[PDB]
């Protein structure tokens, strides 16, 4: 609804490799940081650090 | 794109804003250069010159309130207001970056620190004996400052984005009440200060602040309110509001700043927090995402181009 | 069901852990009651009794490092390790909540604060003339503490979740180190301390900490390392590591705690930050989300029953 529109502004045009397709889904939807709106500052930093991990590269 | 202009508190913290020298160092090796008010109601307010006419995305972030006393519970976070605005070349944008409200603990006073670590229980003692706090006041955090983004018209400032600050956490606040946000967008509603009581209330957009411990309004300098008067003469509880209309701290929590200042406990209830401020977005703009409490610590301002 | 036990630092901050009195107030009106070690290597470690046999999701959050000097750049955040574990009824879980490493700026000393705001340039002067920092040491933040979740066997502690802490930001750190995370899962790999040099290294799981300014290991009390020896007797740079193996601060950044402690600059380079710690997850669990730097300030522990 709106979580998707807000968090993209924080992280920008982030890209995720196919190896992190389920890693992204688990982090975005199931982690406590990305489910409580008060911790959206945390979720933005989580997704950004995910893209630079060795798994999500290329 | 390198249109990423980020505004911070320039390292300043407390009831007063940053200086011109502080922001010159904070924005070193950056693409940003601003003017800072040196005295008067514009003291601590950053002035930025808009470089080009385009559609801008203005991301406003309020500041969080102060920590509690012995409990040190989760502080009330600041409010985020993200808007889309049309700006013209050479427009002078005034930016006040909200600063965090002062925490209760730790403190520099010898007697106070013994209360913070739980060794001095005079506060708990007076509560058990006389059912309320009347003599040994203090222990709550100060109200957080709000972030104001406005541009001057002919002679009157006109607000664009106001990101309300979070209220101060009370001394014995074992609960976080989970209070919802508030956002106004009708300029005919005047943004007065909050209902200041024992603890100071939040500073609004345009009011006449009388009490020292209440947060000053935006047009009055938005200086953080001083500590509780009763928390003085007995302690050194200098728990003041954050720059941006933050209310002063007492046994109860102080009110946070914003367009309409947050309310405060009227009878010095040690378990009752101060209320958060009211945010504001101009009708001429478009709200990208509704207001959400997200910000911990000082506030920020972010301007970019995506459209 | 949404039964969540949340563990915090109980209001404690700095190189030492919380007290029993601090945690008794921090968990008031909650469903949580823990024991706190009063003396010895368990001082400041919270002990929680598992209420029922079920599948638990333990979410560990490390603590961030200290802020830089005059630059006041973004501090190195702590690491988050989220895992799924099977626990039995009456199991005694030991939890050490990592505390933030002490910041360099701002400070309460009048002479120090002029260095933070950029008015006193003695530090920059000595660097320009004699190519390195030898006399006026200090200005970097302390190493952040790590979050340890372990349970005692017959006589030996066995780790389950270790959320590494972030390294301390150096004084003249124009760079942010841009560093990836590290996560170990083989208990046969021994978690020694970091490479302590001029600034203190991070405290590990099981080591023999000798240097005062180096972070102590978990089995040695995990006390935050003291400030730089050369940063004393010339200034008051009390920039110490956070509770949980944080390294002491110097002109360079201190090392962060974790399973394997973060390294530190060997020659007191004012532009070199301390390195972050190494996280750990027990083979008995399942990694829900890989290790990610998310936490700013103190760490946390959250249990939420995932599958
Ligand atoms: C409680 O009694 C009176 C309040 O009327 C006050 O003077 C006294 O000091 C209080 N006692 C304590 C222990 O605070
Ligand atoms: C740099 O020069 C010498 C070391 O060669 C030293 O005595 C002097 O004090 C240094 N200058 C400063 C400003 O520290």
């Amino acid at each position: 609804r709106m979580k998707d529109k807000f968090l993209k502004h924080l992280t920008g045009p982030l890209y995720f490799s196919p190896k992190c397709s389920k890693h992204f889904h688990r982090l975005y939807h199931n982690t406590r940081d990305c489910t409580i709106p008060a911790y959206y500052k945390r979720c933005a930093r989580l997704l950004t650090r995910l893209a630079v991990s060795p798994v999500c590269m290329e | 794109p390198t249109v990423h202009w980020l505004f911070t508190t320039c390292g300043a913290s407390g009831p007063h804003g940053p200086t011109q020298a502080q922001c010159n160092n904070a924005y070193q090796n950056s693409n940003l250069s601003v003017e800072v008010g040196s005295e008067g109601p514009l003291k601590g307010i950053q002035i930025w010159k808009v470089p080009a006419t385009d559609t801008y995305s203005i991301s406003g972030y309020g500041a969080a309130g102060g920590k509690g006393g012995k409990n040190t519970m989760m502080r009330s976070h600041g409010v985020s207001v993200l808007g889309i605005f049309n700006l013209e070349k050479d427009d002078m944008l005034y930016i006040l970056v909200g600063q965090q409200g002062e925490d209760a603990c730790p403190s520099t006073n010898q007697l106070i620190q013994k209360v913070c670590i739980g060794e001095n229980n005079v506060i708990e003692e007076e509560i058990r004996v006389n059912r309320s706090v009347h003599e040994w006041a203090g222990g709550g955090g100060g109200g957080g400052g709000a972030t104001y983004v406005f541009k001057m018209k002919d002679g009157v400032p006109v607000p664009l984005i106001i990101a309300a600050g979070g209220g101060g956490r009370a001394y014995g606040a074992k609960t976080d009440t989970f209070h919802p946000e508030r956002l106004e967008n009708n300029s005919s509603v005047l943004g007065l200060n909050g209902n200041s009581g024992a603890a100071g209330g939040g500073g609004g957009w345009n009011d006449n602040t009388s009490l020292l411990w209440a947060g000053k309004s935006l047009q009055e300098g938005a200086t953080g309110g001083h500590s509780c008067p009763q928390a003085m003469k007995k302690w050194g509880w200098e728990t003041r509001g954050g720059f941006g209309g933050g209310g002063g701290g007492c046994s109860s929590g102080g009110g946070g700043g914003g367009y309409i200042g947050g309310n405060a406990a009227s009878n010095n209830d040690p378990e009752m927090d101060g209320e958060d401020g009211v945010s504001f977005i101009s009708p001429l703009g478009i709200l990208y995402t509704p207001a959400l409490k997200v910000m911990e610590g000082h506030g920020e301002v972010n301007i970019k181009h995506y459209l």
